[PDB]
């Protein structure tokens, strides 16, 4: 009830991707309800989530951290780059400041470069938007 | 009538989708890019590019998981441990994966491309380097992306 | 026992015994030199009946014909035969040059034989267990039984093969016409796409087509062709 | 009992005369190819402007019947090869339909490249990682 | 129940016809269902007809093995011989790789020269899509 | 175990359609084979890469029409000077790019190309100047 | 109206084919070729071109099973064993086949040709050559092909 | 590094392993090449493979 188990359970149940990879692991944080809207404000009432990620990531003190931005194919590639890379910037910093050495860390923005799905649907644009969270 | 269903289920894709993690094959569902990981200890004989009659069962819930999806391009790609050397690596990993996508297009795949290819342990995701085909290395990857 | 003269011997089914070190050059006609140790013999010959065999510590340099040959401890040959051979060794290692015709090869021991001219019509080559076979140049019908945990490594670009290998060994075939593969807990690489190829592996066995891909022009497997 | 070795399925007679009209055509198709294939000669192939390489030596299998962009451009996607056109694409499709199983990618756009006779041309340039699709001057 | 009229008898059961006749012995095995479509490559499904015509040829162990490949009138006369060739040619490595000496078989393709009906109708061309494995 | 193909020719009359679709999808391709003439890349007549470093420069072009201008325009693009040589005629060589990003050079690959034979373009990448000829 | 059956039943088609290889009379049935050999000690005399009285009665279910089928031409052809010359025999074996297909013409078929030829041993279905008409080299073969 | 033989164009090739054929009517005799194991028997002329 304090384990592994549970809380992917829970991260689940609040709405963040998890996946075992080897030993890659990856966790897909979407920015429509994690992050106040178009910008690099973290949404301060989905704090659980926030707690439970790094609840999760107490558990690897030693893996090096990706963590890397997402957008979909609206505005300039200039503003898909800086809104991506200031939302993976700003989660990197809360990694940071919840207390993970910062050497550890890395962030990076994409501007939809990677595109999980199409950006020409709705729900899939929604599923692009997102940040992914790798380590080893 | 406009058919409502694509002769495929919800509720089916599910449960083929536990009944194979179940089983072991692992099931990635990222976005609408989908990831089935075959180890090839469940698939084949060891450094061999030769099905067991067995596993054929194996690709009956896979082909029949690739019935329920729009798809334009599955590519198949598989590697393995290092055995003699990096060029008969390749060689192994390109006709197992070419007759893994064989049986496939044997079976019902609703894609108009598959790719296949096979590397020398390239990609390897996990640093642990235990054995042949038993290492979690040694697998097949069947990827693609739902179509609309 | 040394024997190094150039004249004309020329009639000597010499079965010598022991650190008989004869670097003869003589024109040995009717050859047949059976030598026990310590043979070192360079010479430029003519035979072309040759039965030899060869004990441990023969080096040799000919130009003669043989007909058979035979290796009981370790050699090192470098011989230009023409006609036909019937060869047999034991644990040695042996090197020839010229176009022979080697119609069976037996080898049952540590045999690192080489032959960097072999044009035959049907070569039988069965292996055991320790040899190394490396013979290249164009069969018109291969048949490597390797029943083996060795080696058969080949460039010999066959019309016709058929090799099958039984207990972890390890066949480098080439197939111009015919490929013909039975492969069991073991190794057949083809180096060369068929006309036509069919090849069946058993438990643990591995028929791997394992051609240099980016070749100039690496010709596909067509409709004939793709196998699985 | 006697039997005659090939028992089948039941067939109908829609395919029975579909069939024995795909012979007839089949005949004239290749009598014909049979015609101008000895009244020109082919000079050259293609595999001199697409030729191999290493990581274009994957393999697919492909049935597809639509215009020549989406596919050559998922060929190359999935070779890692920079796919780019040349010359502007015509108002009516150039529709090619390759049905085939298992073959090597460069063989593909080769097969690609000769379906689209005389409207586009795949060249591949394998020193640098492009494939390109050229239209046609008219 | 081992011997060779049940074995016959279950080759006719999975439909392969086997003629007596003098010492010529000669299995028609149609190709339409041991093999893959248009392909050297054997149905492999059908493998209980390929164990039961290798454990009747085991009964003659001294007898040279013809074995012949045959088409219909399709495809190009080239194609015919190439495909009949690669199909008698397999089938003769599936009985040398089941464990017949190599000097015992012969694999020879006929695109039809031999014709054993008529290619006009459709049953009839199914009775000519087949392999003759004749023995002495 | 294993099953057969779905929309496998299990069926007398569907072997002989599909061995008769095999038959004609070939011999359209030596039909293709002997009516597909081709140049050999020894001989295009089309422009290369010119590998200039500003000529690798990354850039987005949408347009139609006369084709000195798009010319004139990725010389000034390029730092590049622009010469013509020749006689532009009454009836414009008009070409049309429209690409949303990719690199300058192939746009005046797909420049030379689209010309054709009405124009020709090449470049001198030590002088750094493109130049457009006429015919 | 049309007719459904030709005069004949493939129910009568087998069970004149059973009771002929029942009485010896083998009948191959390869594709529409269709062979019936029989042995010539089952109709001549030795080592002549003379008919048995009974066994007209053996070319009774001949003609009768060569009633069912449509057929263009059949081809007769006879060959024995070795008796005193290749010239004797091959007169021998002409007159035997050019008098059973007189008797085949005489009965029923509704053969449009019946080429009728005698050959010297030159086929000979086995190695075994034991004596005259007793040897099962000795035989006829009729052989046709069944058309549509 | 070759050894032609007599016949209507055929050349064995000692590299490492070859038996290449040429063509024996342009007579392309340099007797000096880059012969590789990959077929090519690249000489001063042109390149010579083993013809099929």
């Amino acid at each position: 009830r304090d384990s592994k188990r549970k809380i992917i359970r829970d991260l689940q149940k609040q709405d963040i991707q998890y996946v075992e990879y080897g030993d890659t692991r990856t966790l897909i944080i979407p920015t429509d309800k994690y992050f106040m809207f178009s910008s690099p404000r973290l949404n301060e009432i989905c704090y659980p989530g926030l707690n439970n990620v790094i609840r999760l990531l107490n558990f690897y003190p030693q893996s090096t951290i990706y963590v890397a931005g997402f957008t979909d194919n609206v505005g300039s590639r200039s503003h898909k780059r800086k809104l991506s890379q200031a939302q993976a910037e700003t989660m990197m910093t809360f990694l940071w400041a919840n207390g993970i050495a910062a050497k550890r860390l890395k962030a990076e923005g994409y501007g939809d470069k990677n595109a999980i799905s199409d950006n020409a649907i709705i729900h899939g644009s929604a599923q692009n938007r997102r940040i992914e969270i790798q380590w080893f | 009538l406009p058919c409502r269903v694509d002769g495929a289920c919800d509720a089916t894709i599910i449960k083929m989708m536990t009944d194979l993690n179940k089983k072991g094959i692992k099931v990635a569902s990222v976005g609408q890019n989908y990831l089935i990981s075959i180890p090839a200890s469940a698939l084949f004989a060891d450094q061999s590019p030769r099905l067991n009659w067995a596993s054929y069962s194996l690709l009956n819930e896979i082909a029949a998981f690739l019935k329920q999806f729009r798809k334009i391009a599955i590519t198949v790609t598989s590697y393995s441990s290092k055995y003699v050397s990096v060029k008969r690596e390749r060689a192994l990993t390109l006709a197992r994966s070419r007759v893994v996508s064989e049986y496939l297009w044997s079976q019902g795949v609703d894609s108009r491309i598959i790719f296949t290819q096979g590397l020398g342990s390239d990609k390897p995701i996990t640093s642990y380097t235990l054995g042949g085909d038993r290492s979690p290395n040694a697998r097949v990857e069947i990827t693609f992306r739902r179509a609309v | 026992a040394a024997a190094a003269a150039a004249a004309a011997a020329a009639a000597a089914a010499a079965a010598a015994a022991a650190a008989a070190a004869a670097a003869a050059a003589a024109a040995a006609a009717a050859a047949a030199a059976a030598a026990a140790a310590a043979a070192a013999a360079a010479a430029a010959a003519a035979a072309a009946a040759a039965a030899a065999a060869a004990a441990a510590a023969a080096a040799a340099a000919a130009a003669a014909a043989a007909a058979a040959a035979a290796a009981a401890a370790a050699a090192a040959a470098a011989a230009a035969a023409a006609a036909a051979a019937a060869a047999a060794a034991a644990a040695a290692a042996a090197a020839a040059a010229a176009a022979a015709a080697a119609a069976a090869a037996a080898a049952a021991a540590a045999a690192a034989a080489a032959a960097a001219a072999a044009a035959a019509a049907a070569a039988a080559a069965a292996a055991a267990a320790a040899a190394a076979a490396a013979a290249a140049a164009a069969a018109a019908a291969a048949a490597a039984a390797a029943a083996a945990a060795a080696a058969a490594a080949a460039a010999a670009a066959a019309a016709a093969a058929a090799a099958a290998a039984a207990a972890a060994a390890a066949a480098a075939a080439a197939a111009a016409a015919a490929a013909a593969a039975a492969a069991a807990a073991a190794a057949a690489a083809a180096a060369a796409a068929a006309a036509a190829a069919a090849a069946a592996a058993a438990a643990a066995a591995a028929a791997a087509a394992a051609a240099a891909a980016a070749a100039a022009a690496a010709a596909a497997a067509a409709a004939a062709a793709a196998a699985a | 009992k006697f039997k005659k070795p090939p028992i089948n399925n039941p067939s109908d007679d829609a395919t029975i005369k579909l069939a024995e009209a795909a012979v007839s055509v089949s005949d004239s198709m290749l009598e014909m190819a049979k015609v101008e294939k000895v009244i020109t000669p082919p000079s050259k192939d293609n595999t001199l402007t697409i030729p191999n390489a290493y990581n274009l030596q994957a393999r697919a299998s492909v049935d597809w019947s639509g215009p020549i962009e989406e596919l050559t451009a998922r060929i190359a996607k999935a070779a890692h090869f920079r796919f780019r056109v040349l010359g502007k694409s015509p108002s009516v499709p150039v529709l090619i339909s390759i049905s085939t199983k298992d073959e090597s990618l460069a063989e593909i756009l080769r097969d690609i490249d000769y379906q689209a006779g005389k409207k586009a041309s795949i060249h591949v340039y394998p020193n640098s990682q492009v494939v390109e699709l050229r239209y046609a001057k008219i």
